[PDB]
């Protein structure tokens, strides 16, 4: 992919080993 | 490695287990500043730096 050009000063790095699909994204108390 | 290229390793997301550290008699010196080496089992911190 090329979604960035550079990442750097990683904090959080987690990894994870006919339709409809749905998210509720919601950012409270950090 | 050698000292002016000290190694940071960041750890973050981790249950820590201090006891294993003040345990082992091997440290010679395991002084502590700021923070009480009995009491670091009840503290929390956003992360830490070794
Ligand atoms: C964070 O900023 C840059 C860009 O990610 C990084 O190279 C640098 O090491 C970091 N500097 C500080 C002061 O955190």
């Amino acid at each position: 992919f090329r979604v960035y050009s550079s990442a750097n000063n990683c904090t959080f790095e987690y990894v994870s080993q006919k339709n409809l699909r749905e998210f509720v994204f919601k950012n409270i108390d950090g | 490695a050698s000292v002016y290229a000290w190694n940071r390793k960041r750890i973050s997301n981790c249950v820590a287990d201090y006891s294993v550290l003040y345990n082992s008699a091997s440290f010679s010196t395991f002084k502590c500043y700021g923070v009480s080496p009995t009491k670091l089992n009840d503290l929390c911190f956003t992360n830490v730096y070794a």
